DNA sequence: TAATAATAGTTTTTAGTTTATTGGGC
DNA sequence: AGCTAATAAACTAAAAACTATTATTATG
């Protein structure tokens, strides 16, 4: 865990945010609010347990507790909800903006120091462990608070103060026809870990394209599967963390709730004497398995100890070259092992030495693995995956041992096999050409389950109670027309090459 | 048992195929039956589940009187089953198609999902399909490519992808 | 409470999102004692639908309940009593309700035992889309049947659109692909559109009406064509052109 | 006279049960 | 022209991890 995330959005309640160079372009307030909607939807599906708030500045009215003028808070730091989405969308649009300007003011003098006070106080309100005091704001101009030198000085003083307090903030470039005026008033006063300010950005060219994009995932935090241990012989033991860099996600379980109250009704379940109508007890339980006629009775710890073979841990078997593993031999999704000094101190040194040595030897680690108590231990192989970096020196692959599992004899399922049949080499060349026609470079993040996407689409659609639900796009459908036009007549050429001209492959 | 299907390529190629689960995880097929502690019978043993009111009450809620729902951020959306079943993703029945081709080294063993290994041949009594698959095997071996394929067990299963 | 009739009957108040929001409408329903249920049950008589929702779309799909617009319930509350279920708040309904409406009403809002008025007839007519795909001769025949059968021969306007008159509108005969200007043919062509008495501009054996147009020089052509038929052309003695059918 | 040390309180996977499930049959 | 079996999916309980706190003893 080690902290949580929270963002607060700041919108200039002025008239510059309520115009457009051309009607094809929305107002700054318009694309800001729609990007806010997209961000909130993403947070709900991704990390709904975070904190989000909305505050406005420059408006005529105000709502902050300290009651600084022009400082109207809209929403406080809370887990996002569809109600907030509705509150935002009631003013999102070419007329909802007018509704907002009617029921709410816009355009007045203020001090950025005041909004910084308000946001700092809002930070003070939250109490859970917190890690990312990210602040987001939206405008296309900087100099209005540089107009008053005293206002500029106090604003930059408070900005330095909040930077000292660990607060991090980010601004979106908005389309100002005369240029946002980078480097004039903000990047010297705002918090940046890097400098790319080169163009005063007459347009809104910054990272809205990423933010408006909707993501659909869960992004489970880095949680150690176990600090399980490797028993070398009987006493040489090291502490290593267990991880799964891939973990099959699935649709969240439903919650059974009422009809007219919609309340999730608790469901107590028990067992009673059917022959009597009385009541039975968990102690009054006996499991049976009848093979033919004889009935055999087993109990709780009776069924437990049959699963008992050894203590949960890793028991080294030996070493074998990596090549001696058949690729088609697969059991289930692989695991990953990372060292740790939390329990066994110096175990990281041993892990590094083993990784380097076995990488030199090109050998695999054979070991007996017991996940937890009362489980049959299974043999596994630890292939050393070296940490690989990129042009950005980011870990495209972390260091450690990828944990692949070794199937047993029962796993092997033989099938009715046939003889070996060969093919003419010219047909093989035709296949090579046809493959080259439709070849491409695979990338892992280029594909996704459309079924869960459609599930989400429906979920937020009924949440947003529109006329129609959003339609997900299947990225797993082949481009049949594109592939066919890309191949040409080679398809039918090989069809007559191999398949009989009179007999189609269809029966 | 085989999986009698037809691998589809584009809109003009189809090969009758039979898939065998070459690797299957061992698992007992004999469940444990709770019988009485005195009569050693399951006849006097069966569950009693009660949907007693979660609120300040204890009234059981009937099966039809209770529906499902799903957590949505800070709230839970009421949900039926007819709604989802008429707005679920509709898979196109039992099918299996190829999607693309890439180098074998483009993928690693650490991205192998599922719990079974499928060894697939053509359907029985199609020797032309046998020659076609043999040519496919030879060409794939020579080029060292790997075929990206889309799987779908049937209408009621979840379509997915594979290599 | 206000009216016990609205009580004892379950109502699926699920879309009160109208100009009047949901909560105040539900409060008024409670004030009348109307039974409120969030999800549509078998005992629920009808489902309350205001604005449209995807849930409402599924309700349309679920042929189990009757979709009710807020107008009907608002009028019920104003009248303190149930408003008859004529289709103007209706979207989707049970097959039992389908038979009920087919009994108490026709295939439209017209009733079988309640005399029609301006409002219901106008609503029925405006509800149906434009359906002009038949031939103009079919129009003429059907309107003539309506006039003669129903003693409807009281139309103030009848020149040339509707039934049974003849009049030449072209100086050149048997060649109607060209129009002659600088004469009164254009005026007659204009008159042959609006008021109504079927247009005939071709010479055949099926004409028995003797009419002289606005041009007095066409009488020579009329007499030339008179010998071709058995009919004899007679000198002509509202129509505002001084024509006689005899 | 008063600080520290095993402890349960949440998720979170995960590993058995349950079910409605197309094919042949003749 | 009548007949039904593996089965992934769903549904459970169950077990661990990972925080978050505290009944205890020196000790005056």
């Amino acid at each position: 865990y080690s902290g949580r995330d929270s963002l607060i959005f700041l919108v200039d309640a002025s008239k510059a945010m309520f115009e457009s160079q051309s009607e094809d372009e929305l107002t700054p307030f318009d694309m800001s609010i729609q990007c806010i909607q997209s961000v909130y939807i993403s947070k709900i599906i991704s990390s709904d347990r975070d904190l989000l708030a909305v505050v406005f500045y420059g408006t005529e009215k105000d709502k902050n507790s300290v009651n600084f003028k022009n400082i109207y808070v809209l929403q406080e730091l809370d887990n996002p909800g569809a109600k907030r989405i509705l509150e935002l969308d009631q003013f999102k649009g070419q007329q909802g903006q007018k509704r907002f300007q009617d029921m709410m003011g816009h355009g007045s003098d203020y001090s950025l120091s005041e909004v910084l006070w308000v946001c700092a106080n809002l930070f003070s309100d939250v109490q859970f462990k917190m890690s990312h005091k990210r602040i987001m704001l939206f405008t296309n101009e900087d100099n209005p608070h540089g107009n008053d030198s005293a206002k500029a000085s106090r604003a930059r003083t408070k900005a330095g103060d909040l930077r000292d307090t660990g607060i991090f903030l980010d601004l979106m470039h908005l389309k100002k026809p005369g240029g946002f005026d980078i480097s004039l008033f903000y990047r010297d006063i705002i918090s940046i870990a890097e400098d790319e300010d080169l163009r005063v950005h007459f347009e809104e060219s910054s990272k809205l394209e990423d933010l408006l994009r909707k993501v659909r995932a869960k992004e489970t935090r880095k949680r150690a599967l176990s600090r399980l241990k490797l028993k070398l012989n009987k006493d040489i033991v090291i502490s290593v963390g267990i991880y799964n860099l891939v973990q099959k996600a699935l649709k969240p379980p439903p919650i059974k709730l009422y009809r007219e109250t919609n309340e999730p009704v608790k469901t107590k379940t028990r067992t009673f004497n059917t022959s009597t109508g009385g009541l039975l007890l968990p102690s009054d339980t006996k499991r049976s398995q009848i093979y033919g006629s004889r009935q055999i009775i087993l109990e709780k710890e009776e069924t437990e100890e049959l699963k008992r073979f050894d203590d949960p841990g890793l028991m080294l078997m030996g070493f074998k070259p990596l090549v001696l593993l058949k690729k088609h031999h697969y059991l289930r999704p692989s695991l990953f092992v990372y060292p740790e000094e939390s329990l066994v101190i110096g175990s990281s040194t041993l892990f590094s030495a083993l990784l380097i040595k076995c990488l030199e030897k090109e050998v695999a680690a054979l070991c007996r693995y017991t996940p937890r108590r009362n489980i049959p231990p299974y043999f596994v192989a630890l292939v050393p995956q070296e940490e690989e970096l990129d042009d950005q020196k980011i870990q495209v692959t972390p260091p450690g041992f990828q944990l692949v599992f070794l199937p047993f004899a029962d796993d092997k399922r033989k099938m009715p096999f046939t003889e070996k049949i060969m093919a003419t080499p010219e047909q093989v060349g035709k296949m090579k050409a046809i493959v080259e026609k439709l070849r491409f470079t695979y990338r892992s993040d280029s594909f996704e389950n459309p079924v869960l996407q459609q599930h989400f689409r429906n979920l937020e659609a009924l949440a947003l109670d529109l006329m129609e639900p959003e339609q997900a796009v299947d990225l797993t459908l082949p481009k049949v027309e594109a592939m066919n036009k890309r191949l040409g007549s080679l398809v039918d050429e090989f069809k007559e090459l191999v398949y009989p001209p009179d007999y189609n492959p269809e029966g | 048992i085989h999986w009698p299907c037809r691998l589809t390529i584009g809109s003009n190629l189809s090969i009758r195929i039979a898939a065998y689960k070459s690797i299957l995880q061992e698992r007992v097929k004999k469940t444990w039956t709770v019988v009485d502690a005195k009569t050693l019978k399951k006849e006097d043993i069966q569950k009693e589940t009660v949907y007693c009111l979660n609120d300040d009450d204890e009234t059981e809620v009937l099966k039809e009187d209770i529906i499902q729902g799903f957590r949505y951020g800070s709230d839970i959306v009421p949900f039926s089953k007819v709604d989802e079943e008429q707005m679920k993703y509709k898979s196109e029945g039992k099918c299996f198609s190829v999607l693309g081709f890439c180098k074998s080294s483009q993928v690693q063993r650490r991205f192998f999902m599922g719990n079974q290994v499928l060894k697939v041949f053509a359907a029985r009594d199609d020797e032309a399909a046998a020659v076609a698959l043999s040519s496919l095997i030879h060409a794939l071996d020579d080029l060292d490519m790997v075929a990206i394929v889309r799987y779908a067990y049937d209408k009621r299963a979840n379509p997915q992808v594979g290599v | 409470k206000i009216s016990n009739i609205f009580e004892d009957v379950e109502f699926c108040v699920m879309s009160g999102t109208d100009s009047q929001p949901k909560p105040d409408l539900e409060n008024r329903i409670a004030e009348f004692g109307g039974y409120i249920v969030q999800n549509p049950g078998p005992d629920t008589y009808c489902v309350i639908a205001g604005s449209e929702n995807i849930r409402v779309k599924n309700i349309i799909l679920s042929n189990k309940h009757d979709v009710v617009k807020p107008a009907w319930l608002l009028e019920c509350f104003k009248t303190k009593s149930f408003v008859p279920w004529q289709p103007r708040f209706m979207i989707h309904m049970c097959p039992s309700t389908k038979e009920h409406f087919a009994r108490e009403y026709d295939c439209y809002g017209d009733s079988y035992f309640i005399d029609t008025d301006l409002n219901q007839l106008k609503e029925v007519f405006s509800g149906i889309k434009n359906s002009n795909e038949q031939t103009p001769e079919e129009m003429a025949s059907l309107i003539a049947d309506l006039e003669y059968r129903y003693s409807w021969d009281c139309s103030p306007l009848s020149m040339f659109r509707r039934h049974t008159v003849y009049l030449d509108s072209y100086a050149v005969i048997n060649d109607l692909s060209t129009k002659n200007e600088g004469t009164r043919l254009a005026i007659k062509a204009l008159e042959l559109r609006f008021h109504g008495a079927k247009v005939v501009s071709c010479l055949a054996e099926g004409v028995s009406h003797v009419i002289i147009g606005e041009d007095h020089s066409r009488v020579a052509d009329f007499k030339a064509f008179r010998r071709t038929f058995k009919r004899k052309f007679k000198i002509l003695k509202d129509k505002c052109e001084l024509q006689e059918e005899n």
